[PDB]
């Protein structure tokens, strides 16, 4: 149960790095 | 015959072209002072956020008009503001119809979609960046905790009152605030499917509780908003499994 | 006090003739929206004469009514937490020591067998009702 929820928040951490990369792409444009 | 032009009767027409260009500026400052929520209490938060990006455009006008000395003649100033003359004529009469709130947010996204303009596109892109700030603030509080935040907004409010006796869907009535037309508009994904699913993951987050293109950057917010709803949807599948 | 610093720099610019009626009017533009939001707060505290935590409920609706112009909700966010700064130092004695120190109804309290309920809501903290019972 907790091992399945650990990969869910890990995908949210990859989405948080993708949101920071999208903010860096908005700063470059 | 008062002055009218030292060159005969020429300023009598040229000064009217720039006074009409001066006429549209005092409408934008008139509009900005009347919609502030310290002098009014009947306008929306999205209606206020459109002005907050407009007032940053007003000081760019004020810093540019203060640099026009020393003027040589009346052509050197109007030709410098000839590019700015097309912009101010656009930027005033888009709101003057009278769209408000999400409809005003719908008018501005269409106007930011109207490229083949390259100096009018980034200022409306910036107005889309500022006017969507209160609306996107109401997105992540609704999908992570489920708290409804605005006390007075263009977006309609439902109470979601649940009877204690019947367990029916933890809510027992919701309807919709856009009850049948369902026209969630003009924000990223275009709010035609994910608006129906930020609905249902917003329904189930509080079921956990108490047991170069304006479309491409729209598409860059879109799939993160597809990714997190599927991430909240895969938690309520696990919460149904354990209870 | 900070508003007087910008005027003394404007007077330090008045050491020779460089200013007109239009020139300082552009310099008063960032402080105009700051002064008009401190005006609407100060007149709203004067009419009803709110006291304590319903004050904090009033400033929080003024923060909610401001929402937008994110550089200038940042200022009144600093205004409401300086108002909540004695309201939080009195709370830690009531929540981590159990004995209260109220000068003049500074926190909500009832004085302390089947004694009484000691239920109290005289200040109304601005958040939802579950915290004030806890």
């Amino acid at each position: 149960a907790a091992a399945a929820a650990a990969a869910a928040a890990a995908a949210a951490a990859a989405a948080a790095a993708a949101a920071a990369a999208a903010a860096a792409a908005a700063a470059a444009a | 015959v008062y002055i009218s032009g030292t060159s005969p009767d020429n300023v009598s027409s040229l000064l009217t072209q720039v006074a009409e260009y001066g006429t549209y500026y005092t409408r934008l400052s008139h509009f900005s002072l009347l919609t502030v929520l310290d002098s009014s209490h009947s306008n929306g938060l999205v209606f206020q956020a459109f002005t907050s990006g407009l007032r940053k455009y007003l000081q760019y006008y004020r810093a540019c008009v203060l640099s026009t000395p020393a003027s040589l003649t009346l052509l050197t100033i109007s030709f410098l503001f000839r590019k700015l003359g097309r912009q101010l004529r656009y930027l005033a009469e888009l709101c003057c119809a009278f769209p408000t709130g999400v409809k005003l947010l719908s008018y501005l996204y269409k106007e930011a979609l109207e490229n083949s303009s390259n100096e009018n596109y980034p200022v409306l892109l910036s107005l889309l960046k500022t006017s969507c700030e209160p609306y996107t603030r109401f997105i992540y509080d609704w999908v992570y905790s489920g708290v409804f935040r605005d006390v007075c907004g263009e977006f309609m409010i439902q109470v979601n009152e649940d009877y204690l006796g019947f367990r029916d869907k933890r809510y027992w009535t919701h309807g919709y605030v856009l009850i049948s037309k369902e026209v969630e508009d003009c924000v990223p994904v275009f709010l035609k499917h994910v608006a129906n699913e930020i609905y249902i993951c917003g329904k189930t987050i509080n079921l956990l509780k108490l047991c170069s293109l304006p479309v491409l950057m729209k598409y860059s917010v879109t799939a993160p908003m597809v990714s997190h709803v599927y991430l909240v949807n895969k938690a309520i599948v696990d919460y149904y499994f354990v209870e | 006090k900070e508003y007087m610093i910008l005027i003394s720099q404007l007077e330090h610019l008045q050491r020779q003739g460089l200013l007109s009626l239009q020139k300082l009017w552009f310099y008063i533009q960032p402080t105009l929206r700051t002064m008009e939001v401190l005006a609407s707060i100060a007149t709203s505290l004067n009419k009803g004469e709110c006291f304590g935590g319903a004050t904090l409920s009033l400033l929080h609706d003024r923060t909610f009514g401001y929402t937008g112009d994110s550089q200038a909700q940042e200022l009144c966010l600093y205004l409401t937490k300086a108002a909540s700064a004695p309201y939080f130092d009195i709370l830690e004695r009531w929540i981590y020591r159990g004995i209260i120190n109220d000068p003049y109804s500074e926190f909500m309290v009832e004085e302390h067998w089947d004694q009484r309920y000691t239920i109290v809501q005289q200040q109304i903290p601005s958040f939802l009702q579950k915290v004030a019972d806890k």
